[PDB]
């Protein structure tokens, strides 16, 4: 932590012995070595003559600030050249093999943190050459690069511009460009060498996990992914990681999950260059085209031996097991020739010492031809209702004990996303993980409070008392699935009985079967039990309670009368619909999960809305068009960020009736500083409310001046602000009747010019953001914008979304 | 309600003489009192073109086991009519997660309930998949129907339907290839697809005897004659013959054998002796 | 038209759900105006999972992401609810 | 050479037609065997 660095650390002692060796007779003042003071002293003292220890300390301080969600990029904004020199030194130290693996992992984590801070101008400028097209110069074959350049003319133009910039540069600039282009290739080669080095320790596994997380983060941002995906496909990082001994270890479950996440992100159905999200049909067509090209190459080269492989169908060759014998039929030389015919890399540098055998080539060919499920298919395959295995997942347990020391194989929200569907799938996955963690915590708390134990005869009983769960009998299926569960409220309090009897329709409940005797297997010196086996829980099934019935099976028409009246029987019947997927899985596996169920656990109504939110997220992910076309570029973080504003949209309203937005003419004049206001009529006198503002663009008179080409170099382009004429029109308001109640309500709040501009932006079509502090009258501006939208567009509907009910009540009171 | 019966008797001809959405709403409002004629309203759904409404009415009729058809129509006949209407109007029927309907689950339920007409349901599902433009899904459905048919008549009907669909696809591909070759345009992808279809048809024709042997073994695992026929159809493949012999040994019950398991054991011993494996 | 109040306290998924509450017509959405009022310097949404809030950045809001992306936003510079001393103490971050 | 190429193409077309006829005969025989097995079952 940051407070641990304030002590007498080894790095602080080394810095004091190396950098604080001044002979000045300083006073003996007991000043605490704060982290902020040390960072401020290191920032001004940084220079080109500083050693690598200062750069390592600065990188560690930046990582500690990023782990605490503190800004650190602003402190480097004062010195851009020093920041660039520090970044170059960190890049040089990352490729240096003399240092330990911990320093390399720290440098990789710092680079991954810097890659997630592309909003800063200096960080984006530093990371621009690292993910540029020059990495395409590190391809295995020139034919593949030529085909990629001929596929899109924009890529060829960018490559030509990069080549011209490299040729026109000096020697030091060309060396820096070559180092920036080859840094990613050197890092990939070092990762591949460390994966196949053997006898990997925990530091090597942590470095591999950090590299996988960095690759996933690079593939998550489209401007970097457009080269990162091509580099990973040319280098065959996934086939090398699949056959690596580090990922094959049983203890490296997090590394395997990170590799799976990186493979899912790299094989996403989205265009690398254009950035348009690809559907399932486009991905299927691309896979069919790749399979047809492979079959044509096999027929042209090895038709005598690979006739079955060339004549195989798309579904008969996409499977790894089906294509295993076809690839095993060809020899090593035949496999090498087939890989060279498809522009696939089959050899590596001798310095990396990457083992390239027939098994590695077969795995690469199987992974390249494997059909991969799309993001929509992965979102549809994910169950909304949590299960016993999903709640007790290894990834959830790893994320529960996360402290920032190691990466996690979960999606991360950033400033830019590959596609709207990918962002929706990531949000759905995060919401499902949070709901599963909350459900697992609630189930663990209920099992701890219930204190299950083994009674006489082997029947599992509950010794403790818990209000979050109740023991029940085995449920009986009524229709198919709708079932009836019998509960007893004789030992429950009146408040608990009232809470249990007031279950709303489709309420999320859990049917739990628990056997504590398996916990005795943990006491016999056997294998290590899981978290669910430690508490005795065996199975948990989600269900939706629809209705609550009495002991006679009749629905309670009056709940208040039943609660106030004397109940004859304390036994209640609850109608529960179990999930169809879990029931079908139990029926297919012939498992009697419902026969052993003996506990029913309820949840709070505020925290039982996760299933509908997950269903809505899955429906949005499966939807083809979940976002507007005008706001797609702004939401994706690509292109011009101001393109969604009203000043750039073609549907901007020229004339807008503000009605009673301005109290008088002076308020309207003061609300538009720097803009010329002219009355619509010929009367020079000021007019009161209501007022309508029409924005007229001032047409520049193109005078017939001579085309002088001499005075054109020193004439810089002046930022001439277009003075749009805000013509004010005054009209008599329509009377609504002679009664005093018929008089329309007028606003009595004098809005500021910033509030007036915000209201004008909100009234106009497009995207508007109002950054308002507390007490700035943002609710009043929102109410004024809603009133203006209702008055100007009676046929349009306005949907207000409030974070809290108090804000909605305040908005309703203002309206 | 007693007078509402006479009112509906005086309004049925009025609704029939009006037609359209108003008559559809009148029939929907009249189904809450006399649902026994609601199947006739399904005929109105035939007249109005609402295939989804007809499917929903059929599902609601099949959900209630106490419903009695006025026209003395059985539940199997109603299910077959609904399947035929779904196959004929697969394009006009909207399917999605918003409506909360599944055609595969209904097809599986119909196959499980009607075991004597499971091949007809599989053929209807294959025809619906072919009409939906999904050739791979139709091929997978045909393979699943061939691999899960207990009766050989249903398996033969499903195989004939799949062979007819494959022959139609191969003829269309050959016509497209001939049209491309006559125009001087060489399409390697179309020729590769035609060759792959021909190879798949040849593989299906070769594995049809294997599928018949598997169906015979599923009908009677203790039948040594089917195992002997499968071993004869294996030919010179020693590994396939050994696997078939092991499956026959592990599948045929010695206490319920209808054939001669000792004859199969003697044949295996003679094959081992002819291979020179006296110890085996 | 969609107007969101206190968008910085709502997650990105919760903000995108209200913007897609209606089915598209003829392949296009009927939404025209999207206004979001909030304060990026205020508290973010509450996340129970520490790994989701920190590593996965689930606590980040759509308004904060739009402000960090460089999109133009209108900043209110007038307050009339608290005293001048409290307003000046709260104006250091703004 | 474009003289014997026509004869080679004609021979290849005749071989392809013979292979297609053999495949059709095999399919018809398989259908007949499937019908006989269905009747037997």
């Amino acid at each position: 932590t940051l407070e641990d660095l304030e002590g007498e650390n080894q790095f602080t002692n080394l810095a004091r012995q190396h950098w604080l060796n001044v002979p000045q007779q300083a006073a003996k003042i007991k000043v605490k070595t704060d982290v902020l003071k040390r960072e401020l002293y290191l920032w001004p003292g940084y220079g080109e003559d500083s050693s690598n220890y200062h750069v390592l300390l600065i990188i560690l301080i930046v990582n500690a600030k990023r782990r605490e969600r503190v800004s650190t990029w602003d402190i480097f904004a004062d010195r851009p050249a020093d920041f660039s020199d520090l970044f170059r030194r960190a890049l040089s130290m990352t490729l240096d093999s003399s240092l330990s693996w911990t320093i390399r992992t720290h440098v990789l984590l710092f680079i991954i943190h810097a890659f997630q801070s592309l909003d800063y101008a200096i960080v984006r400028k530093e990371c621009a050459p690292l993910v540029s097209i020059s990495i395409w110069h590190n391809l295995s074959t020139e034919e593949k690069r030529e085909a990629l350049l001929d596929s899109n003319p924009h890529l060829r133009k960018a490559w030509r511009a990069a080549t011209k910039r490299f040729e026109s540069a000096d020697d030091a600039t060309k060396a820096r460009l070559r180092f920036d282009r080859a840094w990613l290739y050197s890092l990939v080669l070092d990762f591949l060498t460390l994966l196949y080095s053997g006898n990997a320790k925990q530091e090597h596994v942590l470095y591999c996990e950090r590299f996988v997380e960095f690759l996933t983060d690079l593939q998550s941002q489209l401007p970097t992914r457009r080269y990162v995906n091509t580099l990973l496909q040319d280098l065959h990082v996934l086939p090398a990681l699949s056959l690596s001994p580090i990922y094959n270890d049983e203890g490296n479950g997090l590394l395997r999950e990170l590799c799976n996440l990186f493979t899912h992100y790299t094989y996403f159905a989205v265009d690398d260059q254009s950035g348009v999200q690809l559907s399932r049909e486009q991905a299927y067509d691309r896979h069919c085209a790749i399979l047809a090209k492979l079959q044509r190459i096999a027929m042209k080269h090895f038709k005598e031996k690979l006739t079955v492989l060339a004549l195989s169908n798309y579904g008969s060759i996409d499977k790894r097991s089906e294509l295993e014998p076809l690839l095993q039929a060809l020899t090593d030389d035949e496999l090498v020739q087939l890989s060279n015919l498809m522009n696939i890399r089959t050899s590596y540098p001798d310095a990396a010492r990457i083992p390239v055998d027939r098994k590695f080539i077969v795995e690469v060919l199987l992974t390249t031809f494997e059909r991969r499920k799309t993001f929509q298919d992965a979102a549809q395959a994910l169950s909304v209702l949590p299960t016993e295995e999903t709640l007790f997942d290894i990834s959830l347990k790893r994320t529960d004990q996360y402290d920032g020391s190691r990466p996690l194989a979960l999606p991360k929200l950033n400033l830019q996303y590959l596609s709207v569907g990918d962002f929706l799938w990531r949000s759905f996955v995060l919401y499902r993980c949070e709901s599963f963690y909350a459900i697992r915590q609630d189930l663990e708390d209920a099992l701890i409070r219930l204190k299950p134990e083994v009674r006489r005869g082997g029947v599992t009983g509950f010794a403790g008392f818990s209000k979050m769960a109740l023991p029940i009998s085995k449920p009986v299926i009524l229709d198919v699935v709708k079932a009836e569960v019998t509960i007893d409220l004789r030992r429950l309090t009146p408040q608990i009985r009232r809470d249990w009897e007031s279950l709303r329709p489709d309420d999320v409940v859990f049917l739990l079967a628990v056997d504590a005797s398996r916990q005795k297997q943990s006491a016999n010196g056997g294998a290590v039990l899981s978290e669910a086996e430690r508490l005795g829980l065996v199975h948990v099934r989600a269900a939706e309670i629809i209705q609550v019935l009495d002991d006679k099976g009749k629905a309670i028409r009056d709940p208040q009368a039943y609660f106030d009246g004397h109940t004859r029987s304390d036994i209640r019947k609850i109608q529960l619909r179990l999930d169809a997927t879990s029931y079908k899985a139990d029926t297919e596996a012939n498992r009697n999960v419902y026969e052993d169920i003996n506990l029913i656990v309820r949840r709070s109504s505020r925290e039982n809305n996760f299933k509908p939110v997950l269903e809505s997220i899955q429906d949005l992910t499966l939807s083809e068009v979940p976002l507007a076309s005008w706001l797609h570029e702004v939401f994706l973080g690509y292109g011009d960020p101001a393109g969604a504003t009203f000043k750039q949209l073609p549907n901007r309203l020229k004339k807008i009736n503000f009605r009673d937005t301005f109290l008088d003419w002076q308020h309207l004049v003061e609300s538009f500083p720097g803009k010329i206001i002219e009355p619509s009529d010929d009367v020079s006198s000021s007019f009161g409310p209501p007022y309508v503002l029409e924005s007229v663009e001032k047409q520049v008179e193109e005078h017939p001046s001579k085309p002088s080409k001499k005075r054109r170099r020193d004439v810089e382009p002046a930022l001439m602000s277009k003075v749009e004429t805000l013509k004010v029109s005054t009209y008599k308001p329509p009377n609504n009747g002679p009664y005093p109640v018929d008089a329309p309500k007028l606003n009595k709040i004098r809005f500021t010019p910033t509030q007036i501009d915000a209201i004008y932006s909100g009234t106009q079509p497009g995207l508007t953001i109002i950054v308002g502090p507390p007490g700035t009258g943002k609710t009043d501006v929102a109410v004024q914008i809603i009133s203006n939208i209702y008055h100007n567009f009676p046929e349009q509907k306005t949907l207000l979304v409030a974070h809290s009910n108090q804000a909605l009540n305040q908005l309703f009171a203002k309206i | 309600i007693t007078q509402h019966n006479r009112i509906w008797a005086l309004y049925r001809p009025f609704a029939n003489s009006a037609e359209g959405i108003t008559a559809v709403k009148i029939w929907r409002r009249y189904m809450q009192v006399h649902p026994e004629d609601a199947e006739d309203f399904i005929e109105l759904l035939i007249q109005c073109g609402l295939y989804t409404e007809a499917v929903k009415k059929y599902i609601e009729i099949l959900n209630n086991p106490k419903f009695q058809s006025k026209n003395a129509k059985g539940h199997y006949e109603l299910w077959s009519e609904m399947v035929d209407l779904l196959v004929e109007h697969a394009v006009d029927i909207e399917t999605g997660h918003e409506t909360g309907i599944d055609v595969e689950r209904i097809i599986r339920s119909g196959i499980e309930r009607f075991s004597d007409q499971r091949g007809k349901l599989w053929s209807g599902l294959a025809t619906y998949w072919i009409r939906r433009g999904n050739f791979d899904r139709a091929r997978d459905v045909f393979e699943e129907g061939i691999t899960t048919v207990m009766t050989v008549r249903d398996f033969t009907m499903i195989f004939d339907a799949y062979v007819e669909f494959e022959e139609s696809v191969i003829g269309t591909l050959m016509e497209a290839a001939s049209r491309r070759a006559e125009k001087g345009v060489v399409d390697e992808s179309a020729d590769f697809d035609l060759d792959i279809r021909m190879m798949r048809f040849e593989h299906l024709m070769d594995r049809r005897p294997f599928l018949l042997n598997d169906v015979l073994l599923r009908q009677n695992p203790n039948n040594v004659a089917e195992w002997e026929k499968r071993v004869a159809l294996w030919g010179d493949n020693k590994e396939e013959v050994v696997k078939t012999y092991t499956d026959a040994i592990a599948a045929i019950n010695p206490k319920k054998a209808v054939g001669a398991f000792h004859l199969l054991w003697a044949n295996y011993a003679k094959f081992y002796e002819k291979a020179g494996d006296l110890r085996t | 038209n969609v107007i969101m109040e206190e968008a910085a306290q709502i997650t990105e998924i919760e903000n995108f759900i209200p913007l897609a509450l209606q089915k598209p017509k003829n392949g296009q959405m009927a939404l025209q105006r999207v206004v979001l009022c909030g304060d990026h310097y205020q508290n973010s949404p509450v996340i129970q999972g520490l790994a989701f809030r920190h590593y996965a950045n689930l606590e980040q809001s759509l308004f904060s992401r739009l402000v960090r992306l460089g999109v133009p936003t209108i900043n209110l510079d007038q307050q009339g609810r608290a005293r001048p001393s409290i307003s000046n103490l709260y104006r250091w971050r703004y | 050479s474009e003289s014997s190429t026509k004869n080679a193409a004609l021979t290849a077309a005749q071989e392809r037609l013979a292979r297609f006829r053999a495949l059709q005969a095999r399919a018809k025989e398989s259908s007949q065997q499937n019908l006989k097995e269905a009747t037997k079952e």
